[PDB]
């Protein structure tokens, strides 16, 4: 359908925070290199952010990069703790080669190359040394570190020429020093140097000048020094001559440069000594001079092009966000007259943190910047435009979302207003007004809904902190904010409090957030149309939140309530005003609230009072070492479901058990081991604490994925005893008569509902899975399933019936239900995402139009996707293929006929009769 | 009055349906003038025609004339021989093109709803008013667009009117006269004139 393939759907994807990157190719073709924190690896296109290649491999840690390096035209890659290793092309994504090694831990990795050639590359990991051919990849040499136990060996080095260096240092003991030398694979001399005062020299030095280490003691406030090849009982020179204190709580550390492996290191270099102090010095074989210190920087890059050698600095000018950015010749010292960028950020709270370069040979330079939220930026040397290209990488990780209905029209807000006497007279001047309005006719400002609202504005939260707002066609971020002290493990909600439909009442939402290590907590107030802070202050949480609803009852702005629980079992009310507090006192006994601990394995169901306290109903356990809850379900209260009966094959009726206050409860076992698995459901009513049904599926372990919809459940996972996956599917019906049609409450019902269930098997495994929604409930409802390979699909629910003839008598011939179908099949024709794969998929979002024909789907993983769906094929639209020619070349074909079998048959008569 | 629909529908669906039965209602009839024929048959049926005329109206109204004259004539009607009846010896067009045409609609508008009507149906007739749906849930009320037609076909009938042998039948009409009384009920006219008084104020 080349119109939703076109008008309607989208895909954004992303790759994360950068951790690692490489510039600088042959001349640089068009491209950059990364290898971020989600394990993927990218190949952007340095003139606009996009993506040629991504070979996103594994979420779970044991695909994590531990490093990487550019030989020029490929790659190197280092993953899985050490183990694998990985080399790619740099063009088309092509691997060429992958070993993986022994067990280590990865303490380094270099490039080594004998005299001339770069032939070789070594691997540390703190017990042995390999080294391995570039294009091959099949080993050429192991040895073993000398004593491998203690001496913790930090760091590798090759100054070009023959042979190799391995140092490793016990905290404040000593440090080791050994050679060895290509093509033997022997331990050449090693020697010993006493050093209590370093404790490590992972980033705290690196060799400069073709052999020689130096390393910071801020004891004696100096400078140790180590030629590593013609000297040992390390020299030292004392940083006093030269006005260059360290800092107090600091732990200061070197930066050299060595932009060809088979030639030495520069003997320029620099020095992080405060936050924000940073010095160039130069080393000779003993007169340290200074050429020149930064003591406003936060930022610094090396970078090299064909023989110069260079320095970008970055700095603070004076405030609102403003950094310069400049280049320095390190030769030197001499700052290079032109080349200072002027930049700015928009928020509020972001600094940069990180800085890589690209250099040209016109001189030019192209800088990328990885700034905190997660940000991405690419600046150019100009004037005008200077950011390149901007990507918001934020949105890798997805948490919570919500779809919001636009702002009104001029037209719909003035007929609000429009509603004795004075009524007629206001409709009268509302009436005159339209008319003025058509007599005279014949983006974040301007936009408001249409007819049939598709639009369906976008709000997002995301696990950095980073709140966002998207159009949902097109998807341009119309606004961002930026909350702060955000960990990376918290656990959000995200309430929708007051709509667009009352003009001029302006719209908010809520949110809440916790900490996760001090079970404090926050509430976020705001408007998701323009992305600001309201006025009215939130109250301030004192205790550890546990949990909230909505309540949809109003206050006299026409705004939902909010109930919060705390941790000492004592209620907050948001919008605590007087008109509340007495429809509470009013209606308090018919308020539940109900909690669960997983820890221990327990379910508690509480209750309100007059006064806003709570007080024990219901309790219930479940013993943790044979059931371990893995989650629980509750009815979407935002649905509303049209018929209370299913009609039966002989114009009789069955009644359904809706129940609104249900709630589903899954477990599986400990003591797992594929002959004794199981998994257990529960069904269970909030208010009372009654179980309706308890059942148990064995030989089952699998992480399962579940729907619990208006009368209907379903839960797929993985059966061990004959390896496949499964379905299964339950109904609850009460009986053929209606027990008070009228009001259910739940204090009522004696008598529980007979259990219909059934349980099929699936082909393949899953990721998230949902189902539509439309209000009315009428139209047919689907299960969207997310598949591994990205793909999604539409299974229809009246295919999965536990009511099916099964060697059908003749009633169920008439009811047409389809016995029993097997092996519930998968044709790619009702895939959504034909070409637009998802890669990890870990939810889905579905809402509800305005049209009631279409539901909006919105599947959120390591990239975006949206789109709409028709499961009864719009049949409220009026054809999408009309011929309106037609119908105008008709209407005009009749009243000409007609004028013209007027004026022919009142001539014949006329001369009938004057025959 | 739960769903929301297009306009583009009431605009492009609805009204071309509750014009193009008017004008064809129209066209129908000024076609059928056009088309009927008139014989020119003969004048000796006409001739009879005429007298047979003349003697229904001779058995209807012939008592307010002397007695002897209405005996004289049905004598020269009935007289053995004489009498002249004892001488003389010998829907599918309106149905079908609005039939052909809800078919040719329901071919062309059919993936979709039209309205509602205000009066609840009854289930059974489901599958005939809405033809082109796949959803078997919806009361009936919601209709397609044939069933609008029809409607307005019957709707439309009574708006039209407001902007707009031989020897036998002689033999028979003898024998029906043969009875017959002539009652010249006109005896007390005289009298009941000059009972209360003469009327005349108009001049
Ligand atoms: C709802 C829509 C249906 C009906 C509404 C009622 C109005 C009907 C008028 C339109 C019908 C029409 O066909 O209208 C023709 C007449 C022409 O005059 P007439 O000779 O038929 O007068 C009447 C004298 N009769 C009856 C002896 C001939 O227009 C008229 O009088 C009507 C004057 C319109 C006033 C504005
Ligand atoms: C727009 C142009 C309408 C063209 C149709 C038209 O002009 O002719 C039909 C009628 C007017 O003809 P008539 O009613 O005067 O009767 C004529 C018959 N005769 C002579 C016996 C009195 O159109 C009408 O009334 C329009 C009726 C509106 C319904 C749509
Ligand atoms: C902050 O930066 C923006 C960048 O365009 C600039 O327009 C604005 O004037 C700056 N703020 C102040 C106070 O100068
Ligand atoms: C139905 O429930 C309502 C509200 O609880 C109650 O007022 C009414 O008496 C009940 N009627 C029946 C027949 O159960
Ligand atoms: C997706 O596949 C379809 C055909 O399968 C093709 O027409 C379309 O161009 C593809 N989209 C992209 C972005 O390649």
């Amino acid at each position: 359908y080349e119109d939703q393939v076109g008008k309607f759907d989208w895909r954004q994807q992303y790759v994360g925070k950068v951790k690692f990157a490489s510039l600088e190719f042959s001349p640089g073709s068009k491209k950059l290199v990364v290898a971020t924190e989600k394990n993927v690896i990218a190949a952007l296109n340095s003139r606009t952010g996009e993506i040629l290649w991504r070979h996103v491999d594994k979420g779970t840690a044991e695909g994590a990069v531990d490093a990487m390096l550019l030989h020029g035209q490929d790659v190197i890659t280092v993953s899985n703790g050490g183990r694998i290793m990985r080399s790619w092309e740099t063009n088309i994504g092509g691997l060429n080669w992958e070993i993986t090694l022994d067990s280590g831990s990865f303490q380094a990795l270099g490039l080594v190359g004998l005299q001339e050639s770069v032939r070789y590359i070594a691997v540390l990991k703190k017990t042995t040394l390999a080294l391995h051919h570039l294009s091959s990849g099949h080993l050429k040499w192991v040895e073993h570190l000398p004593e491998s136990d203690s001496i913790h060996y930090q760091m590798v080095y090759s100054y070009g020429s023959g042979v190799v260096w391995a140092l490793g240092v016990v905290p404040f003991s000593h440090v080791n020093i050994v050679k060895f030398n290509v093509e033997d694979g022997e331990i050449v001399q090693q020697v010993r140097v006493s050093t209590p005062w370093l404790q490590h020299l992972s980033g705290a030095c690196g060799v400069v000048d073709e052999a020689v280490l130096v390393c910071p003691d801020p004891s004696s406030r100096s400078l140790q020094t180590l030629a590593l090849e013609t000297e040992w009982e390390l020299r030292q020179i004392p940083l006093q001559s030269l006005d260059l204190e360290f800092g107090s709580g600091f732990q200061p550390r070197v930066l050299p440069t060595q932009p060809n492996p088979v030639d030495a290191s520069r003997a320029q270099f620099f020095l992080h000594l405060s936050p924000s102090h940073y010095a160039l010095l130069q080393y000779h074989y003993g007169t340290l001079s200074l050429l020149k210190n930064f003591p406003q920087t936060a930022l610094v890059s090396f970078a090299t092009t064909g023989e110069k050698t260079v320095a970008a600095v970055m700095a603070c000018r004076n405030f609102n966000q403003t950094y310069t950015i400049n280049l320095y010749l390190v030769e030197t010292g001499r700052r290079l007259l032109d080349t200072t960028i002027t930049f700015s950020l928009e928020q509020s709270g972001t600094r940069p943190e990180r800085l890589y370069i690209q250099v040209f040979l016109k001189v030019g330079y192209r800088a990328l910047v990885q700034t905190e939220d997660h940000l991405l930026l690419f600046l150019q040397q100009l004037a005008g435009k200077v950011v390149l290209w901007s990507r918001e990488e934020s949105l890798a990780e997805v948490v919570c979302l919500e779809m919001v209905d636009l702002p009104l029209t001029g037209a719909q807000a003035e007929l609000e207003g429009e509603f004795l006497l004075g009524m007629f007279l206001k409709r009268l001047s509302s009436q005159l007004i339209l008319l003025q309005a058509w007599t005279s006719h014949l983006n974040i400002d301007t936009l408001a809904r249409d007819e049939f609202n598709l639009q369906k504005m976008m709000v997002m939260v995301t696990a950095s902190g980073k709140l966002f707002g998207i159009e949902s066609s097109s998807g341009t971020i119309l606004w961002k904010q930026y909350l702060p002290n955000v960990k990376p493990d918290s656990s959000f909600k995200l309430m929708v409090q007051r709509t667009t439909a009352h003009f001029p009442h302006p719209p908010q939402c809520t949110l809440l957030v916790k900490d996760k290590e001090s079970g404090m907590s926050s509430l976020y107030v705001f408007n998701p149309i323009f992305g600001k802070w309201s006025q009215v202050a939130p109250p301030v949480l004192k205790r550890p939140i546990l949990q909230s609803l909505l309540l949809p009852v109003m206050d006299q702005d026409y705004a939902k309530v909010l109930l919060l629980i705390d941790d000492e079992y004592k209620v907050t009310a948001f919008p605590a005003t007087r008109n509340v507090l007495r429809q509470l006192h009013e209606l308090a006994p018919s308020i539940f609230f109900y909690l669960v601990d997983a820890e221990q394995g327990r379910l508690c169901g509480y209750r309100l009072r007059k006064d806003l306290t709570t007080e024990l109903s219901w309790e219930l356990t479940i013993p943790p070492e044979v059931q371990r809850i893995v989650k629980v379900k509750g009815k979407r209260s935002s649905e509303h479901v049209h018929s209370q009966g299913r009609v039966m094959g002989d114009r009789s009726v069955l009644y359904k058990s809706l129940n609104p206050n249900l709630l589903a409860v899954v477990t599986e076992s400990t003591d797992a081991h594929h002959e004794r698995t199981f998994i257990g459901i529960f069904l269970i009513d909030g208010v009372t604490g009654r179980i309706i049904h308890s059942s148990v599926q064995k030989k089952a372990k699998g992480p399962v994925h579940i729907v619990h919809s208006e009368n209907w459940v379903v839960y797929q996972y993985w059966n061990t005893k004959a390896r496949r996956n499964e379905f299964t599917v339950l109904e609850l019906y009460e009986g053929t008569e209606q027990y008070n049609a009228t009001a259910f409450s739940s204090l009522d019902r004696p008598q529980l509902p007979q259990v219909l269930q059934q349980s099929y098997i699936f082909p393949s495994s899953i990721s998230a899975m949902e189902a539509t929604i439309t209000e009315r409930g009428i139209t047919s409802r689907h299960l969207l399933i997310g598949l591994p390979s990205g793909a999604i699909l539409s299974l229809p629910k009246a295919l999965l019936d536990p009511r099916r003839p099964e060697i059908p008598t003749e009633q169920s011939r008439e009811e047409n239900l389809i016995p029993y179908s097997p092996d519930v099949q998968i044709h790619a024709e009702r895939f959504i995402n034909y070409n637009q794969t998802v890669s990890r998929m870990r939810g889905i979002y579905t809402a509800p139009s305005g049209l009631e024909s279409t539901c909006l789907v919105v599947a959120y993983g390591l990239d975006i996707y949206q789109t709409r769906v028709y499961p009864s094929k719009q049949f409220d639209v009026l054809k999408d293929d009309y011929d309106y020619v037609l119908i105008s070349s008709v209407l005009f074909g009749l009243v000409f006929a007609t004028m013209i079998t007027k004026r022919l048959a009142q001539v014949k008569l006329l001369n009938r009769a004057w025959r | 009055p739960e769903l929301l629909l297009d306009s583009n529908i009431r605009l492009w669906v609805v009204l071309p349906i509750v014009i193009i039965t008017f004008f064809v209602g129209m066209i129908r009839h000024y076609v059928s003038i056009l088309l009927q024929s008139d014989k020119k048959l003969t004048q000796e049926q006409v001739s009879d025609s005429q007298v047979l005329i003349r003697s229904r109206v001779l058995r209807e109204n012939g008592k307010y004339i002397p007695k002897q004259s209405f005996l004289t004539r049905k004598y020269y009607f009935n007289n053995p021989e004489d009498g002249f009846f004892k001488k003389t010896k010998r829907n599918v067009t309106n149905v079908l093109p609005m039939i052909l045409i809800g078919g040719w609609i329901n071919m062309t508008f059919s993936g979709f709803v039209t309205t509602k009507v205000p009066f609840p149906l009854t289930l059974r007739f489901k599958p005939m008013l809405q033809q082109g749906i796949e959803l078997l849930t919806l009361d009936a009320s919601w209709v397609s667009s044939a069933s609008w037609y029809f409607l307005n076909v019957f709707g439309l009938r009574s708006i039209y009117s407001l902007i707009l042998d031989t020897n036998k039948a002689f033999k028979t009409e003898w024998e029906a006269l043969e009875l017959t009384d002539h009652q010249w009920a006109l005896d007390d006219v005289e009298e009941e004139l000059m009972a209360k008084d003469l009327h005349f104020e108009g001049m």
